[PDB]
């Protein structure tokens, strides 16, 4: 007998065995992304070809236009969005909505105004064009805040986002722009300082412009490898305006996944299609198209959410319609970074070499293989000599998700074309939408899907007819979750959360259990894989902390003191799983911390150990994660010898300002402090009353009091 | 007159007692502490 | 260097005796679990 | 997980539970058998383990 | 150090986690029962995942946990450490003797004050106390029973005495706002409960718009709660006769539109057109909430067939003694006579379908049912995107 | 700033404030820092008085 | 009410604070910093007990001119 899997899907229906078909379990794909980077241009420009062809005058880089460009006569992707018909759908969108569109600018407008600068440290990594590289958003924009401070730029000291867009965007204008860069110094060894370094106009244009490039080595389920981009600081502002917009459009639009997340999906998925279910005529077909929308960013040009961002404010200040159309701008005149260059290398002197990309075509392309050599050989009309590609059309994925996902809950949204006796609705996010067609029959169906076809064509959309398919309402599948006759199985996709969370022995532990009970919660896991979940979780925390059962002959450093402490202490039922104690945790008590649920089995001794006021493996400035453990989820944990933090791995001018400030007020580490004066004044403040009370108290001595009382005197604020 | 820096100016200095003069000044305190933390403080643009 | 694309291959044989192997009983057992509470629920008694 | 799902689903349809009746049968329920292998162009079932 | 060293006090635990030994008190003495292993009907909705001493906004939790445990930085209190002045110095007692890290404290105080609200599908009780243990009590195809070891009731009562008390004269704003921030209950303004739970019956959210709180948008047409799907409704004035005979001019909605629909525990999905209503999907909840859902959308829907089933009189007033609109007196008339409009409607054939099954008239799960509703043995879930959307109060 | 205008000021003195402002032709919706500012002035009238 | 007014020289703790007797005059910090000067209350107010017999005075005076 020769066994088979796939014979399990003959007695059980496929959803309810979804789970074992992926391979969620083994070593996802990993990787020069080079390669990849110039192959997105190439496909980008290519589907746009047909466009209006011209140079800018402010960059000098070439621009491909493929907005009311010629109507597409094949199946290929197209980036030829027209306008009007833009228009039309948002006009359509506004009147099924009341005064939606109003409503979402002012509320953006508002928390716009109120929005600080320091917002724009979230997110992730960033391109930093001081040294044109990505680093951690925090520090771009705190060295793009200390480059504007030397070319007469501010804004920042002034607070909100405001007057942080205003002179960047003055900084466009400077004729030339200063700043601070790495110089690596040889003296050997390389020793890193910062030289004062300036830039004309025209490459401080290039270098906002520029978007940097990686490799999405992360991905799980697709064999071929897709580039991400991430952009500068000086785009993140307005793209964060844009975005918050858009969310507070699709938030109202019952046609948009996004951005609720959970339950709340699957609870709109259910009630969209029971509504669809309803809405059918008698007799009639009300089918459902599973669409996995391809080149979802390839082929939509920013000019398209200019108009659409042009069209949302009808009614809306001045000023303010102005500043949210600066994204647009800016992304209609990206320029793409193009990775590290290919290596070339000879094996008859075992001699190899990467050529950076600024010098690709210093080399005769005969060299190249033949594939990258139609790469470049197709690149170089775009090609910048600083080693750059000019990207105008087409989107980097990742940036207008929320403005992407509105244009296709407006295409869904016409429900009609020409009058034809069919009507259609869906649900879209981010590049995975869900149509719904209900017609008198098979065929009028098919010629609704048609036209909804050819409509997404007018607006650069472009569904996959290869990774889409159709069939009668109650079985399909969006974003990964699966719908068949009423039963939304969650795919369980949730395994690889199990291992330690790798921020401490009580907080991993916590933030473990947490996630079985929630995963219980949501995705249906059984109450015997609940138990198995512990028990292999609890497994692997011990053997990750080196701390397994007292009793066990297991040998290790602290497994001695473990065990010298399993009989020096009576009550043995109340240690933690990471002094060796059995485990107690069950199903009926994942939510509680295991401190508070063993508090009684402990022993006086070792409670008083244990939950010692004054720890010196706890500190202060390592409570910062006891709220969220990084998506931030919140986890319930106690104070005690097991909340440690692991070894660390105008900088210093901040950190220490901080750091003292905190010491100082130890009320401001909670909530933000108040107060129009500088920072010096209100310390010395402080500092002059704590020394005056500690004396008074007794706390400090004369001369102590006397050395203080001189310092705070030459400071200037006694 | 009354301003937002626990500062004032009046015109007979016996027509408020101290009390009142006291609770004013703390309520448009709290309103400006409230906006500060809102930050709204700066974008606040007064009667000129 | 010219990219190396995988070799195109056949069906084999030992893959399907390695899965009829690999999922038969064996008298030897190496898989095992850490202990947990003590089940005083109904449904946890199920589960167990 | 999917055994789990299985196994409450045949205990959604009577109401006891079943463990012990997929794997090893009861005097009411016979054991549970899939469609596991197959030989001369004959499938074959399969226990519940 | 675990195993040796310096030993401290173990007061502080007794008070200062009161919320986690008070889960695991709650757990402890919990009664178990039978399981279950029936499918499970649930619904998503939005419950406390934890309980709460005294459910407050996120600012003023914060502004109360500086007061609590910052004697110092507490310039101006405002009109927040009165209502919970109880509060205040309870947990200053109970948290006094203590050394560990006030941040500490401060993230505790947090988690036992400011709320956390979740979509969740639940089955049953929706108490924070349930919701603890809804991942054992719960279940796809499996339940289990379980008992974990008041003021809405009083506040409902309160709200509507002062709506009534307000609306008979003239300016009710001012009257009914002085007299909700002038109230209490037991030790602490009408501003300590109504600021705890989300949303209400709809004198609560009267009275929230009335005071400074943000109330869901929900729209309340007696006890309907519509939220709009789609289309525009344009409200033009026209001359209907009703089935009494006499003829009434009134506002009706031309153009199609679609609202999800609640009632207490009854939820669906209602479709109409001008003049008409066109289709209604339900949930079979209860027969009492059934009817009332059926009654009230017809009503609200403006059917012609419903102004013809009209068979006494519409004179009625409140207890304030004020003559309504004529869509309310309509409400009041089948309400009261529910038999009125049901026998005249006309009936509709079964929904032959696998799951779409009829209602009757009389609520019983009877095939026959009435022209348009239909009864479908699956879950629908609504009311998403609670944007608290600007609402001004006249 | 609305937002900030109904949570620290009772509904009637909003009230006030937009009536004055719509006797003046201005809009509240389009100026919120001038209704705040007329909301204070009518708090601070009444609490003087 | 008032400024820093260093005619009190440093500043005194919420202790040292109620030992002064009612309307004295005291040099206190506000939140995180922010030296100012205070007067001890001789009462317990409501503001909204204010505002709302100033409505009621506001419309009994429309009242009458009506």
């Amino acid at each position: 007998m020769n066994i088979n899997p796939y014979f399990l899907f003959i007695d059980v229906p496929i959803q309810a065995a979804i789970s074992t078909t992926f391979p969620y379990t083994g070593v996802p794909p990993y990787s020069t992304g080079t390669g990849y980077t110039i192959d997105t241009v190439i496909r980008t420009h290519e589907y746009s070809n047909k466009g209006k062809q011209y140079i800018s005058d402010v960059t000098g880089c070439t621009m491909v236009d493929p907005t009311n460009g010629p109507l597409p006569e094949d199946n290929e992707p197209s980036a030829y969005a027209q306008l009007d018909c833009v228009l039309e759908a948002l006009d359509r969108m506004d009147e099924e909505h009341p005064g939606l569109f109003q409503a979402a600018s002012q509320n953006a407008m508002e928390t716009l105004m109120v929005t600080t600068v320091d917002k724009l440290t979230q997110g992730r990594q960033t391109f930093d064009w001081t040294v044109c590289r990505n680093q951690p958003a925090a520090t771009a924009l705190n060295t793009t805040i200390t480059s504007f401070r030397l070319n007469d730029l501010n804004g920042a000291d002034k607070g909100g986002l405001i007057p942080f867009c205003q002179d960047i965007i003055d900084s466009l204008d400077r004729p030339e722009m200063t700043f601070f860069s790495v110089k690596n110094i040889k003296k050997i060894k390389r020793i890193p300082m910062k030289v004062k370094d300036k830039i004309t106009k025209v490459e401080y244009i290039k270098r906002a412009l520029s978007l940097n490039t990686m490799t999405k080595d992360a991905e799980r389920g697709k064999l071929k490898r897709r580039a991400i981009a991430t952009a500068g600081i000086q785009i993140r502002g307005f793209v964060l305006v844009v975005e918050n917009l858009a969310k507070n459009i699709c938030e109202n639009l019952e046609q948009s996944g996004l951005p609720v997340g959970g339950n709340e999906k699957k609870a709109k998925l259910s009630n969209a299609v029971a509504k669809m279910l309803s809405n059918c005529p008698p007799g009639g077909i009300s089918m459902t198209v599973t669409g996995d929308n391809t080149k979802w960013n390839e082929c939509l040009n920013p000019r398209i959410f200019l108009a659409m961002t042009e069209r949302i404010t009808r009614d809306s200040p001045i000023w303010f319609r102005d500043f949210c159309s600066i994204a647009p701008v800016l992304f209609s005149n990206k320029i793409a970074r193009l990775g590290k260059g290919f290596m070339i290398t000879s094996k008859t002197k075992r001699l190899k070499a990467q050529i950076p990309c600024p010098d690709l075509f210093s080399i005769p392309l005969e060299r190249y293989n033949e594939e990258t050599r139609a790469k470049l050989k197709k690149l170089k009309p775009f090609f910048n000599e600083e080693g750059t590609a000019s990207l105008s059309p087409g989107m980097m994925m990742g940036m207008f998700n929320m403005l992407s996902t509105v244009l296709g809950v407006a295409a869904l949204g016409i429900k009609n074309i020409g009058n034809k006796e069919y009507l259609w609705d869906g649900l879209q996010s981010s590049d995975d939408f869900a149509l719904f067609v209900n017609a008198k029959d098979e065929e009028t169906c098919m010629e609704g899907i048609n036209d909804f076809y050819r409509t997404c064509k007018l607006l650069g959309i472009n569904m996959s007819k290869k990774k889409s398919y159709c069939n009668e309402t109650g079985m399909f599948e969006f974003t990964s979750m699966f719908y068949r006759d009423g039963f939304v199985s969650n795919f369980a996709m949730e395994l690889p959360s199990f291992g330690v969370a790798g921020v401490n022995e009580s907080a991993d532990m916590a933030i473990g259990m947490t996630i079985i009970k929630n995963n219980m919660i949501n995705n249906g896991m059984g109450p015997a894989t609940a138990q198995t979940a512990i028990q292999l979780f609890i497994a692997d925390y011990r053997y990750t902390y080196k701390c397994h059962r007292g009793d066990s002959k297991v040998e290790g450093k602290r497994m001695k003191i473990i065990k010298e402490l399993w009989e020096n202490t009576k009550g043995r039922d109340g240690l933690l799983v990471a002094d060796g104690g059995p485990n107690i945790y069950n199903l009926r008590n994942l939510h509680i911390p295991e401190i508070v649920l063993k508090y009684n089995l402990m022993d006086p001794e070792y409670k008083g150990r244990l939950l010692h006021p004054q720890n010196p493996f706890v500190g202060h400035l390592s409570i910062e994660g006891i709220k969220e453990a990084d998506k931030k989820m919140d986890y319930d944990a106690v104070s005690g010898t097991h909340s440690w933090r692991t070894k660390r791995n105008e900088e210093q001018c901040y950190a220490k300002c901080c750091n003292l400030f905190e010491a100082c007020f130890n009320s401001a580490s909670y909530r933000k402090p108040v107060g129009q004066h500088s920072m010096l004044e209100a310390m010395a403040h402080r500092l002059r009353m704590d020394a005056r009370l500690d004396y008074e108290s007794g706390r400090m001595s004369k001369d102590d009091f006397e050395k203080a009382m001189a310092h705070l005197g030459e400071i200037g604020y006694i | 007159i009354f301003s937002y820096n626990q500062d004032y100016s009046l015109s007979n200095e016996s027509s408020l007692d101290e009390e009142g003069k006291g609770r004013v000044l703390s309520r448009l305190t709290e309103l400006q502490a409230e906006l500060s933390l809102k930050n709204l403080w700066q974008v606040l643009i007064g009667e000129e | 260097e010219e990219p190396k694309i995988p070799n195109k291959c056949r069906v084999a044989a030992w893959v399907q005796t390695e899965m009829n192997l690999l999922s038969t009983l064996t008298s030897k057992r190496a898989l095992d679990l850490p202990e947990i509470g003590p089940d005083v629920a109904p449904v946890e008694h199920v589960g167990s | 997980q999917q055994m789990e799902a299985i196994v409450e689903q045949e205990s959604s349809i009577q109401g006891y539970d079943m463990t012990k009746a997929c794997f090893k049968g009861d005097r009411v329920n016979s054991p549970k058998t899939f469609s596991i292998g197959t030989q001369e162009g004959k499938l074959v079932k399969g226990s519940f383990g | 150090w675990n195993t040796y060293g310096p030993i401290g006090d173990t007061e502080g635990f007794e008070r200062v986690y009161e919320s986690f030994f008070l889960r695991k008190m709650r757990l402890d003495n919990a009664t178990w029962g039978r399981i279950t292993f029936g499918p499970v009907e649930r619904v998503r909705k939005r419950v406390l995942l934890n309980p709460l001493t005294k459910e407050m906004p996120p600012d003023e939790a914060s502004n109360v946990i500086m007061e609590i445990l910052f004697p110092k930085e507490a310039g101006i209190p405002r009109e927040s450490t009165w209502i919970h002045r109880e509060l205040i110095k309870e947990k200053r007692e109970k948290l006094k003797g203590t050394m560990i890290t006030p941040i500490v404290l401060a993230y505790m105080l947090e988690r036992e004050l400011v709320a956390r609200r979740r979509f969740l599908p639940v089955a049953g009780a929706t108490s924070a106390e349930f919701i603890e243990m809804l991942h054992c009590l719960q279940g796809e195809n499996w339940r289990q029973i379980y008992h974990p070891g008041s003021r809405s009731q009083s506040m409902i009562v309160a709200c509507r005495k002062i709506i009534r008390r307000s609306i008979v004269a003239s300016n009710p704003l001012e009257l009914a706002v002085e007299i909700a921030n002038k109230t209490v209950i037991d030790t602490e303004p009408l501003k300590s409960c109504l600021a705890a739970i989300d949303g209400g019956d709809v004198a609560c959210d009267i009275i929230r718009a009335a005071l400074g709180l943000k109330i869901r948008q929900r729209q309340r047409f007696g006890r309907l709660e519509l939220k709009r799907i789609s289309g525009r409704g344009f409200k033009n004035d026209e001359e209907i006769l009703i089935g009494n005979g006499t003829i009434q001019k009134i506002g009706i909605w031309d153009g199609e539109e679609e609202f999800h629909v609640r009632c207490g525990e009854c939820r669906g999905i209602l479709k109409k057109s001008k003049m008409k209503l066109e289709k209604l999907l339900i949930n079979s909840a209860k027969k009492e909430d059934m009817r009332d859902l059926i009654i009230l959308c017809m009503v609200f829907s403006q059917d012609t067939r419903m102004f013809q089933g009209v068979r006494g009189e519409i004179n009625f007033l409140n207890r304030a003694g004020q003559l309504l609109s004529p869509m309310y007196q309509l409400q009041r008339y089948f309400l009261n006579r529910s038999n009125d409009l049901f026998d005249q409607w006309g009936y509709e054939e079964s929904p032959k379908a696998s799951e779409l099954h009829g209602i009757n008239e009389s609520m019983n799960a009877s095939d026959y049912t009435l022209k348009g509703v239909v009864v479908t043995r699956n879950v629908i879930d609504d009311f998403s995107s609670t944007e608290t959307e600007k609402v001004s109060i006249t | 700033m609305d937002t900030f205008i109904t949570r620290n000021f009772q509904t009637t003195i909003i009230q006030k404030a937009k009536n004055t402002m719509a006797e003046f032709s201005e809009d509240p919706e389009l100026q919120p820092a001038m209704l705040f500012n007329i909301c204070v002035h009518l708090e601070v009238c009444y609490v003087i008085s | 009410s008032g400024k820093y007014d260093p005619d009190l020289g440093d500043f005194k703790t919420i202790e040292e604070l109620e030992k002064l007797k009612p309307g004295e005059k005291a040099n206190i910090l506000l939140y995180q910093g922010k030296p100012v000067k205070v007067v001890k209350r001789k009462r317990y107010s409501a503001l909204s007990n204010d505002i709302s017999q100033g409505i009621k005075r506001q419309r009994m005076t429309v009242e009458s001119m009506g």
